[PDB]
């Protein structure tokens, strides 16, 4: 059925799942033409498949030119997404494939099934949680590669770097989530966070940087004072009045 | 004109004939319903008086025999049985209408409802869906399931509509998947229309058997057939032009005759909206809309 707070801990046990999120999928600029009149421009945009046991992030970017002469694109880009899961699946050894995909958006559960009839043991959930994927296109990495591609591609990332040798996927999917809700409620902030101290880096091989533990539990703390301090700027909130009590609620239901 | 003579009525129940119905107290002197139209399937149909549960009843078509009633107090229900020998059979019938102890099948010369209700129901096609080959009529009753809902218990009691399932690799090409669940015309006209009813006739007969058992038994299944094979059609981009308008007129008379007050049970709030004002051939159903916004604007 649906995932919410009652079955957190499913997303770590040892049944191969994978969340798909289609929200960047179908991207586009608004602007105006020559005449007065208004026009979209599409621009790259991604699937974001995540395996949230193993950091593993199957991004297939989808190229501007998939959406050449079609109509309804927002009603297409979520069956060109099933279709591209669909494909994914069958791409992976048996012993892999999911038991379940998750899907951030209820729209998505139609085309799913559908592309996945031959997959009947394959379970198609939605999710009552509020994931904050959207921010995928705020870490500069995929940004980067997503813009720069030239045709139908997929990368292979971890999301999360080397953190599972030193902490469990159910804290990494935490760190993840809320360093994704930070840079979706105020992206500026979030990078100046992250990368505001020049003696850590990002290695090559990674999208975060390389903080040691007590650097993260600093980054964690000021990610959720990012959450706080938003959160009081939109409703007009004095935050200095808030409890701990009302602050792990605001920041935990944000997702 | 035919007759189905009851040896007697010992209980009290409600009979049911096509579209029309009366009372008979226990142990009253009823011997059965004559002048029943030649040329038509019928349904004689029965709701015990002391308990309503279960209304059961018999498709019959008087051209393939000499068909009457006679409860079974093992049982408990008024049984159909076929009578072999033709000249007991016309001499009981010729006595009890000699002493007047049938009701008329009451058909008005102007009125045209059941065959507009039966128009491509056929005795044969019934009998298919119903298994039970050792008797030309067939017994349905309001508890019976579907094939399909039992893959969703006992095969042999089983009313085995054609299964309509619009996520299913039976609708859905490999490489069509959109193009197939938003425009189900592969599903209507390759798949059922062509490959397993092969022709629209057989396809409406369906349709319309599964409304009647809705309606005379409160048969839940049924009615979700009924609604399948509505909304295919109705969710189709691609459909003769002459389906459509027979589709219609099925529908008009179906909406016509359901009894307003079982309106709220019988007719499926999703599936009516969508055909009528979302899917391909909203505008393609114009008697059935018209009565539909008159009779059920809640409904809508
Ligand atoms: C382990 C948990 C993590 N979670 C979160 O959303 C945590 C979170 C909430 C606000 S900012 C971060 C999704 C379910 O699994
Ligand atoms: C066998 C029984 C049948 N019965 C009936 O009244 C029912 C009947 C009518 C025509 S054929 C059967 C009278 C005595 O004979």
């Amino acid at each position: 059925g649906a995932m919410n707070s009652s079955n957190y801990a499913e997303l770590f046990n040892n049944d191969i799942k994978l969340f798909v999120d289609d929200t960047n999928v179908y991207r586009v600029t608004v602007h105006k033409t020559f005449e007065g009149n208004v026009a979209t421009k599409a621009i790259n945009g991604c699937i974001f498949t995540l395996n949230p046991k193993t950091g593993h992030l199957f991004l297939k970017i989808i190229h501007t030119s998939v959406w050449a002469g079609q109509k309804r694109l927002s009603q297409l880009a979520k069956w060109k997404t099933a279709e591209e899961v669909s494909a994914l699946v069958r791409s992976l050894p048996k012993e892999e494939q999911p038991k379940q995909i998750i899907v951030t958006r209820k729209a998505m559960l139609d085309p799913l099934e559908v592309h996945m009839l031959d997959f009947p043991n394959i379970a198609i959930r939605p999710t009552e949680l509020r994931l904050p994927f959207s921010a995928a296109m705020s870490i500069d990495k995929l940004s980067d590669v997503v813009m720069k591609a030239t045709e139908p591609q997929m990368v292979l990332f971890n999301i999360y770097d080397d953190w599972l040798d030193r902490i469990s996927s159910y804290t990494a999917f935490s760190r993840l989530t809320l360093l994704l809700r930070a840079l979706k409620t105020n992206e500026e902030s979030a990078k100046m966070i992250l990368l505001s101290d020049p003696t850590i880096t990002i290695k090559s091989y990674h999208l975060w940087p390389s903080f040691t533990d007590e650097q993260w539990i600093t980054i964690e703390s000021q990610m959720r004072d990012l959450i706080l301090t938003e959160y009081g700027r939109k409703y007009n909130v004095n935050i200095s009045a808030l409890t701990q009590t009302e602050i792990k609620d605001i920041i935990l239901g944000q997702n | 004109m035919n007759t189905v003579p009851f040896t007697s009525a010992p209980i009290e129940v409600t009979i049911g004939i096509d579209q029309y119905s009366f009372n008979v107290k226990e142990n009253q002197p009823f011997h059965g319903i004559k002048d029943i139209p030649i040329g038509h399937v019928h349904v004689i149909h029965f709701q015990h008086a002391d308990n309503s549960s279960m209304r059961y009843g018999y498709w019959f078509d008087c051209r393939m025999g000499n068909f009457y009633i006679q409860y079974d107090p093992k049982d408990g229900l008024y049984k159909m049985m076929e009578e072999r020998d033709g000249a007991k059979f016309e001499n009981i019938v010729h006595n009890f209408k000699e002493r007047q102890m049938m009701v008329s099948y009451p058909k008005i010369d102007e009125d045209d409802t059941w065959y507009n209700l039966t128009e491509f129901v056929q005795m044969d096609k019934i009998r298919k869906i119903v298994r039970k080959d050792e008797n030309q009529f067939s017994y349905v009753d309001s508890s019976m399931t579907t094939v399909q809902e039992n893959e969703l218990s006992d095969p042999a009691h089983s009313l085995n509509y054609t299964v309509i399932n619009f996520k299913s690799r039976e609708a859905i090409r490999p490489g069509h998947e959109m193009e197939d669940f938003l425009d189900k015309s592969y599903y209507l006209n390759t798949v059922m229309l062509q490959g397993i009813f092969k022709n629209s006739s057989n396809y409406f007969g369906e349709l319309q058997f599964a409304f009647l058992n809705a309606m005379f038994f409160g048969n839940y299944g049924s009615s979700l057939q009924w609604h399948a094979m509505i909304e295919l059609i109705c969710s189709s981009a691609t459909v003769p032009k002459h389906m459509l308008d027979k589709l219609d007129e099925i529908l008009y008379y179906q909406i016509k005759t359901l009894p307003e007050q079982y309106s709220d049970i019988l007719l499926n709030e999703r599936v009516w909206n969508i055909c009528l004002y979302s899917s391909f051939q909203k505008n393609s159903l114009h008697n059935t809309e018209k009565i539909m916004e008159n009779k059920y604007p809640e409904l809508l």
